[PDB]
């Protein structure tokens, strides 16, 4: 069963690089046990992934990928895994562990840029995978892919990318009940490398007259 | 010689006579040539016409779209190793969906030969390979040896009567660096001509194969090779 689980991890391929956002919450049933669980990591030189779902399993996937990437690096023969190979390895491991009826309970968003070809893709807890311009997991797949599809552009700027991604993440924060206001945006680019935003919280709006007074009256509401 | 008869027994001089002999197997086999450029690797083989009745056997094996082999020595061990490399490249493709670099495949192959070289009750493979394929850094030529050592070369000739080919390549390897595909093929034909004791230039005796940065591994046909020698 999933015990300590996280939530949506949206993804948006923008000009000159890739952006991924994910709140810092790990919930335990209904409680938010944890509110500072960095759920985005940088993998190798050319990659970056976030995970949703069980946080123990995600921490294990990090060990798998760290051994993979260290073994890859120690060769020093001048070729390394780009986003594509890393994502394919992730799909293979997730599917294999599904075949054992012992799944890794996570949903993985992995993306990155290598040789000027920027890749972004996803993997499910049962091996379902696809590579796209913008991906999401969990409720980010209901409440964020509509707005991502609606507003994504071929050459989205970095600031426009951040503002779109925050639009999505705020829309989730309004209506997910599993999401904490803390969150991180991760930037990966060619020749800059991965760069993870410091944690922060988004301003939210509640002062609508209909909210203040459901119905309307001097006494009732 | 008391230390001669087993793989695990170091002689007082520090020599594994069994591995030395396994390396004698390749020096006795039919000759193979190999030579490269920044982007292309040519694998040939002076495959003998022993009799008017017999034919030869396939020595230059494809392994992947981008890696080729040219065994030398016990053909059965060569077949086993080529099968192994083929399956290894296919596994790499299955997992990462990309080409396995040559530099890594050769090291894995050398580890296989070594682990055979170490344990008792086993024997060194007794076949030496000229492996050449592709990598992000271009195209490479390697020589696996039965002893578990491996090397990277600009051009190398192994098998019987290779000195005739080596003494030629020594005087031309320095131009291969940027030479165009056809220049490598012409050089390889000349090399095969040198090792050809009969000195007869015919398409039947020698086989050629080429792999390049955008040229999947392929074996030049009898007619095409005959056309080149006719030149």
């Amino acid at each position: 069963y999933p015990y300590v689980t996280g939530t949506s991890v949206i993804g948006i391929k923008y000009k000159d690089g890739i952006l991924i956002a994910a709140d810092m919450g790990g919930s335990y049933g209904s409680t938010l046990r944890y509110k500072s669980v960095e759920r985005l990591k940088g993998i190798g030189k050319h990659s970056l992934l976030g995970a949703s779902g069980e946080i123990s399993d995600f921490q294990e996937l990090l060990r798998y990928l760290d051994d993979l990437i260290l073994y890859d690096n120690m060769w020093d023969d001048g070729n390394s895994f780009g986003p594509k190979e890393v994502h394919n390895y992730l799909t293979r491991v997730m599917y294999n562990r599904r075949n054992k009826f012992n799944p890794l309970w996570n949903s993985l968003v992995l993306g990155g840029v290598k040789n000027g070809q920027k890749y972004l893709g996803t993997v499910n807890m049962i091996g379902v995978h696809y590579q796209d311009n913008h991906v999401a997991t969990g409720f980010g797949n209901h409440l964020a892919v509509p707005i991502l599809r609606d507003e994504w552009k071929e050459d989205l700027s970095f600031e426009d990318g951040v503002r779109l991604l925050e639009k999505c993440m705020r829309v989730l924060l309004y209506r997910d009940r599993s999401a904490v206001n803390k969150l991180q945006i991760a930037k990966i680019t060619e020749e800059g490398g991965v760069t993870i935003s410091p944690p922060y919280s988004l301003k939210t709006y509640w002062e609508f007259a209909a909210f203040k007074n459901p119905t309307a009256g001097a006494e009732g509401s | 010689n008391q230390y001669d008869t087993d793989v695990t027994t170091w002689s007082p001089a520090g020599r594994l006579f069994q591995v030395e002999y396994a390396m004698e197997a390749v020096k006795q086999g039919s000759a193979a040539i190999g030579l490269r450029s920044k982007t292309h690797v040519v694998l040939a083989c002076v495959n003998k016409a022993q009799s008017e009745l017999s034919s030869h056997q396939r020595k230059i094996f494809k392994v992947d779209d981008h890696i080729g082999v040219a065994i030398a020595g016990l053909t059965a061990d060569g077949r086993v190793l080529s099968r192994y490399m083929r399956s290894e490249c296919i596994n790499y493709g299955f997992t990462y969906e990309s080409s396995l670099p040559v530099g890594r495949l050769v090291v894995q192959l050398a580890d296989k030969a070594q682990v055979c070289t170490q344990r008792s009750w086993k024997r060194p493979y007794g076949v030496g390979l000229l492996v050449g394929g592709l990598d992000e850094s271009g195209a490479h030529l390697y020589y696996n040896c039965p002893s578990g050592n491996y090397f990277e070369y600009q051009a190398f000739a192994i098998g019987s009567r290779s000195q005739a080919a080596k003494t030629y390549l020594e005087r031309k390897f320095d131009t291969f660096d940027g030479a165009t595909r056809d220049e490598l093929i012409k050089h390889a034909l000349f090399s095969i001509k040198e090792t050809l004791q009969g000195e007869k230039l015919t398409s039947s005796v020698c086989t050629i194969s080429v792999v390049g940065v955008g040229e999947p591994f392929q074996t030049l046909d009898q007619q095409m090779v005959q056309d080149l020698i006719n030149s």
